[PDB]
């Protein structure tokens, strides 16, 4: 057993007194303890983070040790990373109030691995624990913005519109004072796609034929939204409204780039 | 003077556990006192709780006789009254019926004088109160005797809150008829600033008479009232009239999800009124199917209290209804067997309806 | 024990809803759309701007849908009460 | 300025003094106060300044009685009518909703881990008081976990609702443990917090007190300030003047150990400190013309579409813009609705 770094943690929580001189200390034994092999790596940063969220020591030496703790996590291999997030966070939520900052950028980092290994599910549900409105901090529109589109399309991927909708009813309220154009064209892709997988073709299209006109996006980008108008018209309900938005569509000279034109016209002629 | 306020912090700043020295000690603090202080209506208080720990009962009440006199100019209102207040409220869990009650009659003899009209009128509708939990009604006629003497406006505040004793009484004796005339006696005040939870009695029993009479559009506005002040202050009786407005709204032809407002919104999805939320999915946008399978599930939560079973056939006809007027749209002769099928009931009723 | 212990700490707050409005309660569309009647004709009046307007009891309807339904009823959708304009932006 | 200063009379009335008025005569000055109010002409200029008043007398718990409050508000009500006192009436019931909130917070303690200090809190309300939050702080590692407990309490009895402390407007009370005596201060929430700062050290330079408390700068000062006032921190150089120091985040402010005030009750907590108009009725006009009969609520409807596009115009200016005009017989009421207007040029 090589346990011998563990005694001096508590030891230094009970000095006269912790300065910044002190705090640089630590970094020479993290970058040690850090290049190891097996399991005598996990053990150091497992009591690293239980020993710091303790009252004993004071919130103003602790909040900078946290973060720093946190952006080395993603150069470790996420296979260690996955299990020291998880007890991070049940360690931090007996007190949450005061690392308010902390917390959002642990689970934003969770997320991110966990989209990656593709679960869909477990990611979005990680992203919900963040509090974004019932926090004493006023987060930044944009970063609100952001995070609900992210919700809003893990649920889509993982084929729960009913969730999705909800997430992306709360990201509809940011965009009509938002003042990032990038963010106002995301938000319309989710909520076509949305709408879409709603069942709601008809809205669908409309949302996908305004789109198709933005000269922001990439010329490729523009075919795509065109094509899913075409599929979205062809399958909604045959009426007044579907058939008026038949007519425009053919008008539209990149409609004859598609290998489902030919429906197209057909539909049109009332064949 | 300073030292009539270091006096009083010091013996607060020993807990003295051990009886029968402060009161050597609260001797100087009279002395003291030469004028009329709010540090001596602070003493008094201390040394009444310290002194009821310990039994001791014939001790508070003669301190307590000497504690209206600090109710006069001595100190503010509010004070006073929330020190009665905290008093009589933490010794009634303890039981012990007789030391409270023996309190109130002694209190009320030399209150009567000093503060004669709010003070006397709160401790009144408190002993009410107390009346009731207990179903003690042998005793509560005499007090509400008093309060019929008291209005002969200006003073429409206080008749809000003994019209709403009277409510909360003969509910309970299943009189309607003295409740009709009740609320509309109280329909007349305009002026009042009550609490919202009074304003939350007379509106639901309104309600209640709406439904029984067989009005269906002011019932839904008392309901949704009576669910409003129910949910700022309190808290049991709130998911009682949420249910009550959905079927009052039910009944008034629907339209407009009831659950769409933001006092309703988060309650939709509430154990318990999870049965109404799915009913009223299925009543608007009218389909039979959902409509029934939601009824012979829950025999436990909707054909349980009678406001809801006796209003259960006026229902499944106005769905329904709905589902017969849009089925026949478009059909100029139909076969009725036909209509039979797509409303789940015989040949003979479909002639009927 | 500690230097400074804290005894009595009288704190003042504000409750507000979380969800101001997510649904106008008579189109059944959401708020930031176009008031459905002014969804299927897409042409203009997009200019108006379907913008909601808030009673005074702030149930945050779609102008479109309340302004259609005070041409005959005087009573909000909701509270069945006085409808009476308070506010009117996002 | 003379509805303001009546109104300041209203507030000394009602507030608090050392001497309380009768329950009787205090009814009494406040009727002499409505006999004069009906002849001021203007009435909506007197809500203002009442509301903002009213406020700061409960909201600090400074007034004296409230039963007086609710008769008051009760003999306006009836004086101009219910939207003139509506706002001022949500006032009143959330101070009552939150004194029986308090009462039940208390008994749910009990029955749990109970806490190690004396919590109080006033719910208050949004969208109906003056006041929003404006200062940033960092909550204190004391005063936290109370805090935790209250939002649990106020989870589980209402859901839906988030609640958004105000720390500028939150008082409390501060034991001592190491002064010559045992002291009992009364201080806000930020003198609280850069007093427990100094819990495990001596001395603490100005830039390490605003990185810890994450208080703005201007408040921060204040306060350094005033507790410079109060001698409870001491400066290096005894002999300089207080008021003319100049405060840089360099100074190393320690407690003052030997703080011997003779009085146990110290308070340090001491309070501080037209072409619109032609515009909506141009548009109201010219709406009257194109819609020769209009009830009240779509004129309202009608103004808010054409023309709130541009400034969003309050409601009551609208009102009294009918108003003078129906005095300038430019549109005239219709008999058999009450709201009905008819454009008579
Ligand atoms: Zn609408
Ligand atoms: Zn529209
Ligand atoms: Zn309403």
């Amino acid at each position: 057993m090589a346990a011998a770094v563990r005694q001096d943690l508590a030891q230094l929580m009970n000095s006269s007194g912790s300065h910044k001189d002190l705090a640089g200390k630590y970094r020479q034994i993290l970058e040690k303890a850090i290049q190891l092999s097996g399991a005598e790596q996990l053990e150091a940063l497992k009591a690293f983070v239980e020993a710091m969220v303790n009252e004993n020591v004071s919130l103003v030496i602790s909040r900078q040790l946290l973060t720093d703790f946190c952006t080395h996590l993603p150069n470790l291999p996420d296979s260690t990373a996955k299990e020291i997030y998880h007890f991070t966070l049940e360690k931090i939520q007996p007190r949450v109030i005061s690392f308010e900052e902390q917390v959002a950028s642990i689970r934003q980092h969770l997320a991110s691995i966990y989209e990656k290994e593709e679960d869909w599910r477990n990611a979005a549900q990680v992203l919900v624990g963040i509090p974004l409105e019932t926090g004493q901090k006023q987060y930044n529109v944009d970063y609100k913005l952001e995070t609900y589109l992210k919700i809003a399309r893990l649920y889509l991927e993982d084929d729960d519109p009913v969730q999705a909708e909800a997430y992306i009813n709360r990201a509809s309220l940011l965009q009509n004072e938002s003042t990032n154009e990038q963010l106002q064209i995301h938000y319309k892709v989710c909520y076509a796609r949305v709408l879409d997988y709603r069942r709601k073709f008809i809205e669908a299209a409309q949302r996908y034929n305004e789109l198709s006109y933005k000269t922001i996006v990439h010329e490729s980008e523009r075919l795509e939204a065109l094509k899913h108008a075409l599929h979205c018209t062809i399958l909604a309900s045959a009426g007044q409204q579907r058939s008026r938005m038949l007519a425009t569509l053919f008008k539209d000279e990149r409609c004859q780039q598609l290998a489902a034109y030919g429906i197209l016209e057909k539909m049109y002629l009332d064949r | 003077n300073v030292d009539l306020e270091n006096q009083y912090y010091n013996s607060k700043a020993l807990k003295e556990d051990d009886p029968k020295a402060a009161l050597s000690s609260f001797q100087k603090v009279l002395e003291l006192e030469g004028e009329k202080g709010e540090w001596g209506f602070k003493a008094l208080k201390q040394m009444i709780k310290i002194n009821f720990k310990l039994t001791n009962f014939p001790e508070m009440m003669n301190r307590y006789k000497q504690l209206l006199t600090y109710i006069r100019s001595a100190v503010t209102r509010n004070y006073s009254e929330k020190s009665i207040n905290s008093i009589l409220d933490y010794i009634s869990t303890s039981k012990q019926m007789d030391l409270l009650q023996e309190f109130y009659e002694t209190t009320l003899e030399a209150l009567k004088d000093a503060k004669n009209d709010r003070l006397w009128f709160k401790t009144n509708t408190k002993l009410g109160k107390l009346y009731l939990e207990r179903e003690e009604y042998g005793k509560l006629q005499k007090i509400l005797r008093q309060l019929h003497q008291s209005c002969q406006l200006k003073k429409g505040t206080q008749l809000l809150e003994i019209y709403a004793l009277e409510i909360q009484m003969y509910t309970a004796q299943k009189n309607n008829k003295k409740l009709k005339a009740l609320y509309e006696q109280s329909l007349h005040i305009k002026s009042a600033i009550p609490h919202p939870l009074i304003m939350g009695v007379i509106r639901e029993c309104g309600g209640k008479m709406h439904l029984r009479e067989g009005e269906f559009e002011k019932a839904h506005t008392d309901f949704f009232e009576a669910f409003k002040n129910y949910d700022e202050s309190g808290s049991p009786r709130r998911t009682t009239c949420l249910k009550y407005l959905v079927l009052a709204n039910m009944l008034m032809k629907s339209g407009i999800n009831p659950f769409d407002s933001q006092e309703a919104k988060p309650y939709k999805n509430d154990p318990e009124i999870l049965a109404m939320t799915n009913l009223v999915s299925a009543y608007q946008n009218n389909d039979i199917t959902e409509f029934e399978k939601i009824l012979k599930t829950n025999h436990s939560n909707i054909m349980d209290d009678p406001f809801i079973r006796e209003h259960i056939e006026e229902l499944l006809r106005n769905i329904r209804t709905q589902v017969l007027i849009k089925l026949i749209k478009p059909y100029t002769r139909i076969h009725i067997p036909f209509i039979s099928k797509e409303l789940n009931i015989d040949v003979a009723d479909v002639e009927s309806l | 024990k500690k230097r400074f212990e804290v005894k009595k700490w009288n704190a003042v707050a504000l409750w507000a809803w979380d969800i101001v409005v997510d649904n106008c309660a008579i189109c059944r569309n959401h708020i930031m759309d176009l008031c459905i009647e002014c969804q299927a004709n897409q042409a203009s009046a997009t200019s108006e701007e379907c913008t909601v307007a808030w009673g005074v009891c702030n149930h945050a309807f779609h102008f479109h849908c309340i302004s259609r339904w005070l041409k005959t009823r005087q009573v909000c959708p909701l509270d069945n009460r006085e409808w009476e304009f308070q506010k009117y932006g996002h | 300025k003379s509805p303001e200063l009546l109104a300041r009379y209203c507030d000394s009335l009602l507030k608090k003094s050392s001497k309380n008025p009768e329950e009787a005569e205090l009814e009494d000055t406040l009727n002499q106060v409505m006999v004069v109010f009906k002849y001021i002409e203007d009435k909506d200029v007197f809500q203002k300044f009442y509301a903002k008043m009213l406020a700061k007398r409960l909201v600090h718990q400074n007034s004296a009685s409230d039963d007086a409050e609710a008769s008051m508000i009760s003999k306006l009500k009836q004086a101009c009518g219910f939207e003139y006192t509506s706002k001022l009436q949500r006032m009143f019931q959330d101070i009552g909703v939150s004194k029986d909130l308090n009462e039940q917070f208390k008994k749910h303690l009990t029955n749990s881990e109970p806490l190690d200090l004396d919590f109080s809190i006033q719910v208050l309300s949004s969208g109906s008081w003056p006041f929003q939050q404006s200062c940033t702080f960092a909550l204190p590692s004391e005063l936290e976990r109370s805090y935790q407990r209250f939002t649990a309490f106020y989870a589980s009895r209402h859901s839906g609702r988030k609640l958004t402390w105000l720390y500028q407007l939150s008082k409390g009370e501060l034991v001592t443990n190491c002064f010559k005596n045992r002291y009992t201060l009364q201080a806000s929430t930020f003198q609280m917090a850069i007093l427990l700062q100094y819990n495990t050290e001596d001395a603490y330079t100005v830039q390490q007190l605003t990185d810890s408390t994450q208080i703005k700068m201007d408040i921060l000062a204040q306060v350094l300030q005033i507790l410079l006032k109060s001698k409870l921190l001491v400066l290096e150089d005894e002999n300089a003047n207080v008021d003319e120091v100049e405060l840089k985040p360099d100074t190393l402010i320690k407690l003052y150990l030997g703080y011997k005030n003779k009085k146990l009750r110290v308070n340090i907590n001491v309070p501080m400190k037209e072409d619109r108009k032609l515009l909506i009725q141009a548009a109201i006009v010219r709406i009257m013309k194109m819609r020769k009969v209009l009830k009240h609520q779509q004129l309202l409807g009608e103004v808010l579409t054409q023309l709130s596009s541009r400034f969003k115009p309050r409601v009551p200016v609208i009102k009294k813009c009918i108003d003078i005009l129906i005095e300038k017989e430019y549109l005239e009421r219709v008999d058999g609705e009450k709201d009905t207007y008819s454009y008579l040029a």
